[PDB]
């Protein structure tokens, strides 16, 4: 309506920042924080100004969800150190 | 004019009320040093604190001898202190060298190294004599930056 | 015993603090469903209004009066 | 001896005693009856508002 | 809104003439005199160390990477400082709609202090004892969480307001037995020095014992109480005050009594030993309001 | 306010600094099985976090089951910290 | 003063620049605590107590955190500055125009828009929510229960056991 | 001469095994080292302040 119109602007700018990459691996990762970030405003607001009370336990249990995520995909840049150097994108080997 | 005069005694009283020296084990010296710790005779926050430190530490105890090997080593800690520092050259080791001297190990003065505001001549310094030491050292501070 | 008397007193000597990690919490499952004194918590929980009770039309009901005070419905009173 | 260690412990019982008192005694100035109103939830908050508008003008919180 | 200054000023002052009792408290443990040469027992040494190392002492950086460096100090005051508003006190400062949900969480982003000063310094040789330093904190923060939540599933919701009101007779030490004994041990892990050891360098100071003061306050609300009185504020002042400083003694008992348990077996107590415990503790204490009426 | 007395205390810690900085004028990969292990165990701290304030109007029969397998499972994955975690 | 949300919903996005621009994984870290920690602000001034915390505690002080270990685990290379690199700089510069720009059409209500939705003014409006409940009150005042969904917990357990096996077993 | 530091098992069975685990579990020789830095605060402490008094010498 006006709160959203931002909110909303603000998730293109973190779906770019998925999709653009230059020599960083970690960006990535950081990016898919703030996406769960701006979603979590979204989610939040629709149902505290539209009430729902059985409803908002449903961002609660999206928090969680966002961690396991940034955890589990986080553990892999690591072992990318272990195999490699340093993280880049720029260096893979698959084709 | 009045007041230019007593603040100036009142950051030479804050060096006067306490003074943190490096805890060097490099001495006999140093077992003396350690008996200032000791509860008989104190300047354990009286002044002194044991925490030391590198960076933190105002005051450092060149304690006794030293060789070829530490001249390196303890001029590298003298560019690591603050601006206002004091070195005390307790033992005769520190002084120039109370044994050895002519030896080709050991470095004569400590001044050739790091250079000495107060000295303490005693070879087991009493720890009577040590306290003479930090007592001097805040009676010597007593006027820093006129203009 | 084999494992009753024997796999005791070595695990009281040996890693003594894992004894308690599965006593009270083991006991912690078991003593709310034999102990008789669940079903008294349980009552006063539902009986504590959260919002305000809503009033039902009268066309032949029993045990429902006035707000004032009288024998009607449930109404809890357990310990005092 | 303990008579060093006491004024220690002395000026302790001045420095932590003021943020107990001072947010204590400032109720008398800033509101009327000593006591300041937890908000919790929008029970307690309609109540703060509604005695407003029980002729008080400016005051939040006010008898009769 | 003048209260917040009468709740930083007098604070900087308990952190500063902190010097006194850390030494000479210390001292008497240690059968050695502290202060007494500088004031009349001492009492003018904790603002001279003000003095020496604010105003004098220059600065002498590794390399200076633009922000840092000078940013990390004020994350250690600011974080340090901002936890002395949610405590309940007699009254407290703009009271919040959940009291320990607050204080749990800028305690969690105190961890950043010594994260941030890992990163200022450019070698190699200090970062690997500054993330040392983080896993003696981060590990603790796990068991923190648990041991608050068995106290607040006994009684009250997480406004802090409420726990003063539910220690009306008889204090939480009693039914919390073993839960008392890890809140002296699991507090003692932010940079205590106790059970394990790692000008700017000088606001850190003025910022780790000021979270010593404040766990020494926050462990005299969940567990110690004795009296409320809503009539007579002097009462409650006085009595809230003392039983906060013996505690302050219990944390430099430590400091001076026992060496340290090593860094690799610091995760023997914990994580091995200790988190067993306080999970078989919470198992309990979800069952307790369920056995018996116990809900707020 | 709340936004008053947060910006207060930042404020004069900014103001610490400056007085030190303008006034005077003349590798091991173990770590991170710790640092990963924090972050799940959390999580599960953060779904056993609403048990004294949601306990209030729901049934204690359903809840009870349900709020012990969380702290079950939390040990469970401790469990399997004991089968060779390393050196440290 | 008349806008609450609407300046803190500026701030998130400005934090936000420096993760479509590359400005290193330390100063890109530094975006999270800024975008978060002001982010948290637009939660909680419509409400939620306990959730408007909970980005303090996981997001801000778990999440990030660990990212703080990586960051010096695998790529390190001692942090530079972010106005010195090429394309870094013109990427911050069209990514702050692209909002900053609908920033001068807030005035005089109504702004352009690619979304067919308009924006128009919107401050008391903004909330859009009445008293209502007063006693428990709140949708987010009682946000998380046990009961009901009972399927989600067991599920949430059963995937936090697979992080802690599976990241063991790649080490 | 010989004198032997090794205890060589203290617990056996039942109550001698017990407290041994009981002092592992919780803390209590802990407190008992508590005890005697508790002691050693309250006695009067050998301190000589330089300006003042002299310490102790010889012929
Ligand atoms: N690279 C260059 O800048 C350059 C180039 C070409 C030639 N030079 C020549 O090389 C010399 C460089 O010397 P410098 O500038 O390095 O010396 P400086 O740092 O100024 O040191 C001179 C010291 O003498 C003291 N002093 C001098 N005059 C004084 C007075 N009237 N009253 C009280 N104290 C006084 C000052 O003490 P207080 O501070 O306590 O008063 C000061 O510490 C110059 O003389 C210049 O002719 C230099
Ligand atoms: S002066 Fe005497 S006591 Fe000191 S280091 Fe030399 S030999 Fe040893």
């Amino acid at each position: 309506s006006m709160v959203y119109m931002n909110i909303m602007m603000a998730f293109t700018v973190s779906l770019v920042g998925l999709l653009m990459y230059r020599s960083h691996l970690m960006s990535s990762l950081l990016c898919l924080e703030g996406m769960m970030l701006s979603l979590f405003v979204m989610a939040a607001l629709t149902i505290l100004n539209s009430h729902f009370t059985l409803a908002s336990m449903m961002p609660i249990i999206l928090l969680v969800f966002a961690a396991c995520e940034a955890a589990l995909g986080l553990s892999l840049l690591v072992m990318v150190s272990n195999t490699y150097g340093t993280d880049y994108v720029q260096n893979l080997n698959l084709l | 004019e009045y007041v230019v005069a007593k603040l100036d005694d009142l950051i030479n009283w804050a060096r006067r009320s306490s003074l943190w020296p490096m805890t060097f084990g490099l001495a006999c010296c140093a077992v003396e040093m350690m008996h200032m710790a000791a509860p008989r005779y104190d300047m354990d926050r009286f002044g002194v604190v044991f925490r030391a430190s590198p960076r933190q530490s105002d005051v450092m105890i060149v304690a006794g001898t030293l060789t070829n090997k530490m001249a390196p080593a303890l001029r590298k800690v003298y560019d690591q202190m603050p601006e206002p520092r004091y070195v005390v050259s307790m033992g005769s080791c520190a002084n120039g060298g109370g044994y050895y001297h002519y030896s080709y190990s050991v470095v004569r003065g400590c001044d050739r190294i790091v250079p000495v505001d107060i000295y303490v001549p005693g070879c087991p310094p009493t720890a009577e004599a040590l306290l003479y030491g930090i007592l001097q050292l805040q009676k010597k501070i007593k006027r820093e930056k006129r203009l | 015993a084999e494992r009753v008397a024997a796999f005791l007193k070595n695990v009281w000597a040996k890693e003594p603090v894992l004894v308690a990690s599965f006593a009270i919490a083991g006991l912690a499952v078991i003593l709310p469903t034999l102990s008789p004194y669940t079903k008294y918590s349980l009552m006063i929980n539902x009986x504590x209004x959260x919002x305000x009770x809503x009033x039902x039309x009268x066309x032949x009901x029993x045990x429902x009066x006035x707000x004032x005070x009288x024998x009607x419905x449930x109404x809890x009173x357990x310990x005092x | 001896m303990w008579f060093e260690v006491l004024p220690g412990i002395a000026v302790m019982g001045v420095c932590l005693f003021i943020p107990g008192m001072a947010t204590a005694r400032i109720h008398r100035f800033s509101n009327g009856g000593k006591e300041k109103r937890v908000a919790h939830y929008p029970y307690q908050w309609y109540l703060m508002e509604r005695d407003r508008r029980v002729s008080g003008v400016n005051r939040s919180y006010v008898s009769k | 809104m003048i209260n917040i200054l009468m709740l930083i000023i007098p604070i900087l002052l308990a952190v500063a003439f902190l010097t006194l009792v850390e030494r000479k408290v210390l001292g008497y443990m240690q059968l050695r005199k502290g202060p007494n040469v500088v004031g009349p027992y001492g009492l003018l040494q904790p603002i001279a160390d003000a003095i020496k190392l604010f105003i004098k002492e220059p600065l002498r950086p590794a390399t200076s990477s633009a922000s840092m460096f000078i940013l990390a100090p004020i994350m250690a005051l600011g974080l340090a400082l901002t936890m002395w508003i949610p405590l309940p006190m007699p009254y407290p400062l703009i009271n919040m709609n959940l009291g320990v949900l607050f204080m749990l969480a800028m305690s969690s982003l105190a961890v950043y202090s010594i994260l941030w000063s890992g990163w200022a310094s450019n070698s190699k040789y200090a970062l690997i004892g500054a993330l040392r330093a983080v896993a003696q904190t981060i590990s603790y923060e796990v068991t923190l969480a648990i041991i608050l939540l068995s106290v607040l599933l006994m009684s009250g919701s997480f406004t802090l307001s409420t726990l003063i009101t539910t220690q009306e007779q008889m204090w939480l030490i009693l039914p919390a037995w073993p839960l008392a004994m890890m809140w002296f041990i699991s507090t003692l892990a932010e940079t205590n020095r106790a059970p394990f050891d790692l000008g700017p360098f000088a606001l850190f100071f003025m910022a780790e014992y000021a979270n010593i003061i404040m766990m020494n306050i926050f462990t005299a609300i969940l567990f110690l109480g004795t009296s409320h009185n809503p009539h007579m504020p002097e009462l409650y002042t006085i009595n809230f005050t003392i039983k906060s400083l013996l505690l302050t003694m219990s944390f430099l008992w430590i400091r001076a009594s026992y060496p340290r348990f090593r860094y690799d077996q610091l995760m023997h107590l914990l994580w091995k030993n200790f988190l067993p415990l306080t999970l078989a503790l919470c198992m309990w204490h979800v069952s307790l309001p369920i056995l018996t009426s116990g809900i707020p | 306010n709340l936004m008053l007395a947060l910006l207060t205390n930042f404020t004069l810690a900014t103001l610490l600094v400056i007085i030190a900085f303008w006034l005077p004028q003349l590798f091991s990969m173990k770590f991170f099985l710790v640092a990963i292990t924090f972050l799940l165990f959390d999580l599960e701290i953060a779904l056993l976090l609403p048990l004294p304030w949601a306990s209030q109007t729901a049934n204690l029969n359903t809840m009870l089951t349900m709020a012990l397998f969380l702290i079950i499972l939390l040990a469970v994955s401790l469990a399997y910290e004991w089968t060779q975690k390393g050196l440290e | 003063m008349l806008y609450i949300v609407f300046i803190l919903s500026v701030i998130f996005v400005m934090g936000f620049v420096g993760f479509s621009s590359k400005p290193s994984p330390i100063y890109g870290g530094l975006g999270l605590i800024v975008s978060g920690g002001v982010g948290c602000g637009i939660v909680l001034n419509f409400g939620g107590s306990f959730l408007g915390l909970m980005v303090f505690l996981i997001y801000l002080g778990g999440m990030m955190v660990v990212f703080g270990y990586t960051t010096a685990m695998a790529t390190e290379q001692y942090p530079e500055i972010w106005l010195s690199n090429k394309a870094v700089l013109g990427a911050f510069v069209t990514g702050l125009l692209m909002e900053f720009f609908m920033v001068y059409y807030v005035l005089k209500d109504k702004e352009v828009e690619v979304v067919f939705e308009f924006n128009g003014l919107g401050d008391w409006v903004i909330y859009d929510t009445g008293d209502s409940g007063f006693f428990s009150e709140e949708a987010m005042g009682i946000a998380a229960l046990y009961s009901y969904g009972t399927w989600l917990v067991i599920v949430t357990g059963w995937s936090l056991l697979i992080g802690v096996v599976v990241i063991m077993e790649i080490t | 001469t010989y004198k032997y530091v090794n205890l060589r098992e203290p617990s056996m069975d039942m109550k001698s095994v017990t407290d041994r685990a009981a002092q592992t579990l919780l803390w209590t020789e802990l407190i008992r080292g508590l005890g005697m830095t508790l002691s050693y605060l309250f006695r009067e402490p050998a301190t000589i302040n330089y300006p003042f008094e002299k310490g102790p010498l010889s012929p």
